[PDB]
């Protein structure tokens, strides 16, 4: 048989590919396990070449080797990147011959009934690119690439090789080389999945687990629930970091190295290595796509009345409405209040809280000393991305400072606003569904620029009105005793006040910096003063 | 317009 | 033809055996040659073939074949040397047997590689020497292919070197049923294959296919009928008391055309029908008046001597239905050339691209006999803002300009427009370029919002009976997107609280002329 008898997908150590293994064996190798007189009668060749590709440290070398051993054969062939240029004329063109010649000899000798030769190109985009489209300075790289066009399928046929390529930039390769005959199985690898990464750690844990030397209040479900975005290369980077954490324990040094020997027996390794790890040695390469929800609100939010629940109530209502319709695959909602009221926060909240799979905030804190050209291709990149998903949803918070306005004039950028407006009214292609959520503080100026039209609907966002919301919302913060509560009451209660919790937070702040005996007097004095409005 | 800029090179030897 | 194998290239082939062998097949006497030949096309349509089969068909000795870049070597007069040993045998037979002498042929395959620097222009040079120089030989046929004709030396396709110049293209759907058949035809003899399978479907479903590619797709459809007689997972298993019994279905063909192959060239998008999604429906007489005044426009243009150029603007308020409408009529029209322009497809560009995407759109409505074009949000078009106000000048000359040029002689055009600010556009001094205008007006009565909510039928009759208790004694002013939003909006609430949720939004959103 061309398989080598003792061999089981356990044993080969891959971790995330099912699917893909599973289709390569398929449509490759299918045709040399079956009887030799059935497919003599159907009469159709064989397979000839793979290319795998895909971003860095997902599995490819890892799997061309792993193919190389599973095999019954002559040990493979290795060019290890651009190993085959000389600066003799015509001597590139002998290497790449020499590769061939064993293959062409043993199939000459022995006819259809030879053995297999297995071929292995790594970093093939350096050696073969597209002819034309090349520095014009020597054709060595031209000739090599056409002598190895003429080697693989020339007049003469050979059918006893096969021929693997790993790269990272699919496109540069030459197209003559990706067509039926030469390398038609084009595989792509891609970050795995959290069943993947299950499947990765379970790998790379199983000896330690044999030899009992790791902790029982380790959760494997748990850590890959956790690393979000992570590769193969950094799920065992993350193990061999906590080992050398659990290392490091029974080493002393500073003076001489010394690696005591008594408790060097009853070594294990816990969950706090792992946490410790996560959190300060490896980093995923990919940018998280998560928003960084935490920066948008970095003091939580505080029911200090009823508005609060109101709104979002209003915002799970819309968000329904824009998963369970087909009339309306696209719906949109401005939120509007005096300024310090907390808009962006309570819109973040509102984007988190659904469950879709596409989720992203623009802010001007990105496009600064941008022209108006870049603001525009900005935003355009932004909703072409929002468009892929079947449920999307999409945040424009500070629409004023993205139009750059001012009152003096006044003044603002009209390419700005056309894009926006066009942006708004335009519906997604056919089949799926997008949200949109605005933000501003100032109704009337977009009311002028004929765009408060474009929108759904608007929600109200007030501030503190009354005293009673007031003292709710300091037994909420917890920063002044009963005593001090009562005096502020005396005289809160009997008025009105007019103020926003943000500017709230930085009074107290402020008021904190005095001695205990005139805390109180500075914050009455400040609110005093400060407080001055309907 | 701007006039392209210098270049550097490679070189082929050849036998005898 | 098809016995050697290849399919869609007889015709090809009935133009080689007329330019190349018919002095050979000549009788000598009434005779008292062409020694070139270059193919070129895409890849994988059949060059190799070609050209081993000519190697085999004529009675000559076997052809001497060279592998690409062979000929280059490290030492000195060693590239060139190795030129001069490939025709000592056609000089010692044209020495020797003079014209009684039988044919040479050689093969180069990728030629481009030592025709296109000491060493190439020598060997070049030689090669030119050999082929054609003071000895002249009349025995001796030279056939080159290329993927990349452009990149060949011009000295070398002058006649007398090369002079039988070919081109291979995809073959039509007549050349791809030949390929399939040829393909096929070893499955049918042995009855491997299933009667449910039809070869006509495959050849119409595909469409820029080449014929590696269709033997491909026919190789995976085999894959695919093998492996459910193949077991993995513990170890590589045949079956044996099944894989003895294979047939090849239908859906095996399907599964392979999916995601086996691809034709690999571009694909086309269509946006005509996203601009009439929920349809027309008849709320009233004004929408099959504005119908009417379409047909009246669509004929006079059709039937005009003295007037090859008309042009109209639609008139209404927002969220009316502007663009639906002019999409209908332009339907209805029933003209070879019909198309839309709308700033969806202009995000970020400035006056220059705009205008010349215009042009662009004008000029090929000037090719065809009888055109119609329609031109929606105008006010977007040359953006305007009510503040300053502020819009571009050079769009508005250019719309002013295109809207009374008349076509070259003999050709008609009709020109659609649609706004919802008509105030603007009269202070711009641009309402005068139209030749007639029509007004969309919105719901007005009752009635009117009673029938299209049946057209509808979003409710039932207990509500419909309450709300029309609350409407139809009263004047309304509301268009039918707004209509469908606030429906859809309502729909949410469970059942006790729509009515009343749709009434208060309907109060919320009246409103008078
Ligand atoms: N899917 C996986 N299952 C198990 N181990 C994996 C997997 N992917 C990566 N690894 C581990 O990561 C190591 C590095 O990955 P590998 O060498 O296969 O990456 P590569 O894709 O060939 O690299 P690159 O694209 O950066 O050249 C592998 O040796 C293996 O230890
Ligand atoms: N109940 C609450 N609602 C909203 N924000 C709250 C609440 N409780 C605390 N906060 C915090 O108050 C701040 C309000 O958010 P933010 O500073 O973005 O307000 P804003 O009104 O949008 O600001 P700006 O006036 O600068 O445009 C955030 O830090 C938020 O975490
Ligand atoms: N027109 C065709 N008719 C039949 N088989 C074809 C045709 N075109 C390609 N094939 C199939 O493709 C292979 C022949 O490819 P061939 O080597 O002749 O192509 P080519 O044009 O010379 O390629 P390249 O320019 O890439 O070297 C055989 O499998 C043959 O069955
Ligand atoms: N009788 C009708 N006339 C027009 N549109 C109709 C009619 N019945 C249903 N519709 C639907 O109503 C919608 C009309 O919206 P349309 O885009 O044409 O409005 P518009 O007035 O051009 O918009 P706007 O002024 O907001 O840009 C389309 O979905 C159309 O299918």
């Amino acid at each position: 048989s061309i398989i080598n008898p003792d061999w089981n997908f356990e044993k080969m150590g891959i971790g995330g590919l099912d699917k893909e293994f599973s289709d390569i064996f398929r449509r490759a190798f299918a045709s040399r396990v079956f009887p030799p007189e059935i497919v003599e009668q159907m009469g159709c060749k064989h397979v000839k070449g793979i290319l795998l590709y895909g971003p860095p440290g997902c599995g490819k070398t890892l799997l061309a080797r792993q193919i190389g051993k599973m095999l019954n054969a002559r040990e493979p062939k290795v060019v290890n990147g651009p190993e085959i240029l000389n600066k003799y004329v015509g001597e590139s063109e002998a290497n790449i011959r020499k590769l061939f010649a064993d293959a062409e000899e043993e199939q000459r000798r022995l006819g259809a009934n030879s053995g297999l030769h297995i071929i292995i190109f790594d970093e093939i985009d350096a050696i073969c690119k597209q002819r034309g489209s090349m520095a014009g300075s020597t054709g060595v790289h031209d000739t090599v690439v056409n002598q190895l066009l003429s080697k693989i399928d020339g007049v003469e046929q050979l059918n006893n090789i096969l021929v693997i390529g790993m790269t990272n930039r699919p496109d540069l390769i030459d197209e003559a080389l990706l067509r039926p005959g030469r390398l038609e199985v084009k595989m792509e690898i891609g970050l795995p999945d959290e069943k993947g990464r299950l499947q990765i750690l379970h790998i790379h844990t199983a000896r330690m687990r044999g030899h009992q030397l790791l902790s029982a209040d380790v959760d494997i479900k748990e850590l890959a629930v956790e690393t979000k975005n992570f590769s193969g290369a950094e799920l065992e980077g993350l193990v061999r970091a906590a080992q050398s954490t659990a290392m490091n324990r029974h080493i002393k040094a500073s003076t001489k190295v010394e690696v005591d020997m008594e408790k060097a027996e009853s070594l294990q390794v816990t969950r706090g290595d792992f946490l410790a790890s996560l959190e300060n040695d490896i980093k995923p390469a990919f940018g998280t796509n998560q928003e960084d929800y935490a920066s948008y609100i970095m003091n939580g939010i505080i029911k200090w009345g009823d508005p609060v629940t109101r709104v979002l109530d209003d915002g799970e209502l819309l968000v329904q409405q824009t998963k369970n319709s087909d009339r309306t695959p696209l719906v949109s909602v401005l939120l509007e209040g005096p300024p310090h009221s907390g808009k962006t926060a309570l819109a973040a909240k509102i984007a988190e809280e659904s469950n879709f799979p596409f989720i992203k905030i623009c802010s001007p804190d990105k496009m600064i000393g941008f022209s108006e050209t870049a603001k525009c291709q900005a935003m355009k990149k932004i909703f072409d991305d929002a468009y892929k998903s079947q449920l999307s949803c999409v945040v424009v918070d500070d629409i004023e400072r993205l139009l750059d306005y001012v009152p003096i004039g006044p003044r603002f950028s009209n390419l700005v606003l056309q894009a926006l407006l066009v942006l708004l009214k335009k519906a997604p292609p056919q089949g799926r569904k997008l949200l949109i959520i605005g933000t501003t503080s100032r109704k009337d100026v977009l009311q002028e620029m004929e765009m408060l039209n474009a929108f759904s609907t608007t929600i109200h966002v007030p501030n503190i009105a009354t005293g009673e919301q007031l003292l709710e919302a300091l037994e909420l913060l917890g920063n002044f005793k009963d005593k001090e509560r009562t005096t502020i009451a005396q005289q809160v209660k009997g008025k009105k006040v007019w103020i926003g919790i943000k500017k709230l937070l930085m009074l107290i702040e402020m008021s904190l910096q005095m001695d205990p005996e005139y805390r109180v007097r500075k914050f009455l004095a400040l609110l005093r003063e400060e407080g001055a409005s309907p | 317009m701007a006039e392209d800029a210098d270049m550097r090179n490679e070189l082929e030897e050849m036998q005898r």
